[PDB]
């Protein structure tokens, strides 16, 4: 009900520029100070800019002074962040957050918008099936996977059997490879279930407008 | 700038028991009216941070009685008297007294359980992947506890370090376990030159070993 919705995030070559928006509803935006706070990939929180309800006051930490400009348009209930001369250090999830000007710092935060500063190019994933073969031999449960390799930027979504297979799934955080991401997902089912009923991973990469389905077949 | 140092970094606790998290500032954060703007935030991995405590010791709207804040001068304490499953996640202190407002580095509140050995599964390179000229061998180490586990790879009986990437899940909400994926990436040529591929889970001695022959 009291809500903040960030938009505008994306991927920029270093040196580039980008504008974020934070849409406020459920409160008199004009009475509230607002800040942007980013969360780095390593999960540190860093306050990056503040603006008073009346725009008469703004401030920034030294790390972003000259490159970020916070502003707002009260009549449109929007907060903005103009980011320029972006650096690799600016890659983070950017939250907008309220603080009354009329106590309760950041009682309300948005869901965040992601900014990635990189000359890495948007690349669709390769999706590889992970099936047993010989090895052993066999038990009551079987573990299968999908290896989702060589994509950029994050994220990728992974489901199994379009989401009907939800229990016994582990999808692992992606790691950087050579300027590209790799992740894997595992699913454990009853041995009486596979290979007799199908197991298929569904991988989506919104950034490259790709979806890949891979049925796990025995070797 | 006011440095906010948070300890411990990780805090296992049995649900129903007490947890204490400390935050120390590098300098005073008292403002001219004599008040201290020390806040505590709770974040879950699928969530934004949520305000729990403000002005050192006050519970925010809807925060239950089991959360309490204390502190003086430069040392501040968040206490949770009877930790619940819904309380697990990352806690951050924050000071809003002096520009630039700064955060502590976070404390991961985790739950204890009984030890559990990993279920280990190894998978060879796929036919698809070999067509691109690459070969990744994947090992899952699933549903173990505690979180500390080491993976060792061997090729034809001998340790391999190069080409290994590891990744860990967050603690499983339902069973309090951890899981780990380990991926050994080789060229197709290096893979085709060798026969035996093994993944070994220790600590845990002795290892849980899974293998295949190309």
């Amino acid at each position: 009900d009291v809500k903040l919705v960030e938009s505008g995030g994306g991927l920029v070559k270093p040196g580039g520029s980008l504008r974020l928006s934070c849409a406020a509803s459920g409160f008199t935006f004009r009475n509230y100070g607002m800040s942007w706070v980013r969360q780095t990939p390593e999960k540190r929180l860093e306050w990056v800019a503040a603006i008073s309800g009346n725009s008469l006051y703004t401030s920034y930490p030294d790390s972003v002074k000259g490159r970020f400009t916070i502003s707002r348009d009260n009549a449109k209930n929007n907060l903005y962040l103009q980011m320029s001369s972006l650096r690799s250090e600016d890659t983070a999830l950017y939250f907008c957050a309220r603080h009354d000007d009329y106590p309760y710092f950041f009682d309300v935060w948005g869901a965040g918008t992601t900014v990635t500063a990189s000359s890495a190019k948007t690349t669709p994933p390769s999706v590889y099936p992970l099936a047993p073969g010989s090895a052993a031999q066999t038990n009551s449960m079987v573990t299968l996977g999908c290896l989702v390799k060589g994509y950029f930027p994050e994220p990728v979504t992974v489901t199994w059997n379009s989401g009907s297979l939800s229990s016994g799934v582990h999808t692992f955080p992606a790691v950087l490879q050579s300027d590209l991401y790799t992740l894997s997902s595992s699913v454990t089912v009853p041995s009486s279930t596979w290979p007799s009923e199908t197991v298929t991973c569904n991988v989506a990469h919104p950034a490259s407008s790709t979806k890949v389905d891979k049925k796990i077949v025995p070797r | 700038d006011v440095l906010m140092t948070q300890s411990p970094l990780s805090l296992p606790v049995s649900l129903g028991d007490q947890a204490s998290i400390s935050c120390r500032c590098s300098q005073s954060i008292v403002k001219s009216n004599g008040h201290t703007y020390l806040e505590w935030y709770l974040q879950k991995p699928g969530k934004s941070p949520k305000l729990l405590i403000y002005k050192v010791s006050n519970r925010f709207s809807g925060v239950p009685d089991r959360f309490s804040g204390s502190g003086s001068g430069t040392d501040f304490t968040l206490r949770i008297s009877r930790v619940e499953a819904e309380d697990l996640g990352v806690y951050y202190c924050f000071q809003g007294s002096h520009i630039p407002w700064t955060f502590g580095g976070g404390t991961k509140l985790e739950s204890k359980r009984a030890d559990a050995a990993p279920t280990v599964s190894i998978f060879p390179p796929s036919s698809e992947q070999l067509t691109s000229g690459g070969a990744s061998v994947v090992c899952f180490l699933n549903n173990f506890y505690p979180k500390d586990i080491n993976v060792k790879w061997k090729i034809d009986g001998s340790e391999r370090q190069n080409g290994v990437l590891n990744s860990w899940t967050d603690q499983d909400s339902k069973d309090s376990t951890y899981s780990m994926s380990s991926t050994l990436t080789l060229t197709k040529d290096e893979y085709e030159r060798h026969n035996s591929y093994t993944c070994e889970a220790t600590h845990k001695t002795s290892p849980i070993v899974k293998s295949f022959n190309r």
